[PDB]
């Protein structure tokens, strides 16, 4: 469980930092935002399959 | 031509900007649901 | 009691809806003075760190 | 007017993402590394 821990928590330090990026991608060329956008999410929701599992 | 050109330009740059903040509150709409 | 994984439900709807809200406001406001933006904005990412 | 308002919504996002580089720096200095990255993937 330890490992998933360190796991849930390199995710979401990795979450800001792309959130971070994305958000300097709005403000530099935001026309190519959504590249990111949705690549963000699948991290978010590979935060729900680390949820089933801790189900 | 060229009041011209610069007067479309930055026409276009101006729709794109209000299309990109629209599609940004499209997306938060649509995200909304799967907070 | 509450139970904390209830807790932690609350607590990442609440950091999605200030996520949300800050985004917003940076859409909405982005153009107001230089100086209150910039204090509301240190305000908001505070409240991302407090929040994480 | 449009050109006024693009110029100030660039200088307001550039001192946005600067803040936030910043800070993210100084309360996560682990990541200081890929956000400099991120700098360079921007500007």
């Amino acid at each position: 469980y330890q490992y998933k821990i360190q796991e849930l928590r390199k995710l979401l330090k990795s979450l800001l930092l792309n959130y971070l990026e994305l958000i300097g991608v709005l403000s530099i060329n935001p026309d190519m935002y959504e590249r990111k956008v949705e690549n963000i999410r699948t991290i978010l929701v590979n935060i729900h399959h680390l949820l089933n599992e801790y189900r | 031509h060229v009041l011209i050109d610069l007067l479309n330009w930055f026409r276009t740059t101006n729709m794109n900007v209000n299309n990109c903040i629209w599609a940004l509150k499209s997306s938060l709409n649509s995200m909304t649901n799967a907070k | 009691m509450t139970d904390r994984l209830t807790q932690l439900q609350i607590c990442l709807d609440q950091m999605t809806e200030q996520f949300c809200a800050t985004l917003n406001y940076i859409d909405k406001n982005h153009g107001v003075p230089p100086e209150e933006f910039s204090n509301t904005i240190d305000e908001l990412s505070t409240d991302i760190i407090l929040k994480t | 007017r449009s050109n006024q308002y693009q110029r100030g919504k660039m200088h307001g996002l550039k001192q946005l993402r600067d803040s936030l580089a910043d800070k993210i720096v100084d309360e996560f200095p682990e990541l200081k590394e890929p956000v400099e990255d991120i700098i360079k993937r921007t500007s």
